[PDB]
């Protein structure tokens, strides 16, 4: 269950399965009606977000390392600095997201524990 | 369903170390 729960992927809803099996770990968001599903490793995750406690709204993120060490033009002076890539994961229940973000926590909090 | 939400109210959640 807490390596489980159902979230909202770019205007779909889907589950989002942890897998607390693997190293690192790995989330995967699957549409519910099977349409298409979203890997994560919470290793690469830059960094988890997560709507607060305070806030009744009930979503889940998670921020992907980008390459922004770059910033520079291609010759015309203009500006690439690759942006970044993040999961938004929309829950509609307070108690999957509560379930779910201590999940994911729960496990990147291993990956700097065991930095 | 149109438009019932809010990603400006979006927070961080409490993470070990900081490499930021």
């Amino acid at each position: 269950p807490s390596h489980s729960g159902a979230a909202i992927f770019e205007k779909v809803s889907g589950i989002i399965a942890i897998n607390e099996d693997v190293s690192p770990a790995e989330l995967t968001w699957r549409s519910t009606d099977g349409d298409k599903v979203h890997t994560v490793v919470l290793s690469t995750i830059d960094k988890l977000q997560a709507t607060p406690a305070s806030s009744e709204k009930m979503m889940l993120r998670l921020i992907g390392k980008v390459d922004e060490s770059k910033k520079r033009k291609d010759n015309e002076g203009n500006e690439v600095v690759p942006k970044p890539q993040r999961h938004m994961f929309s829950f509609n229940n307070r108690t999957v997201m509560d379930n779910i973000k201590m999940t994911l926590q729960q496990i990147i909090s291993r990956y700097k524990d065991a930095d | 369903d149109l438009e019932v939400l809010s990603e400006e109210l979006f927070e961080d959640v409490p993470t070990k170390s900081q490499i930021s």
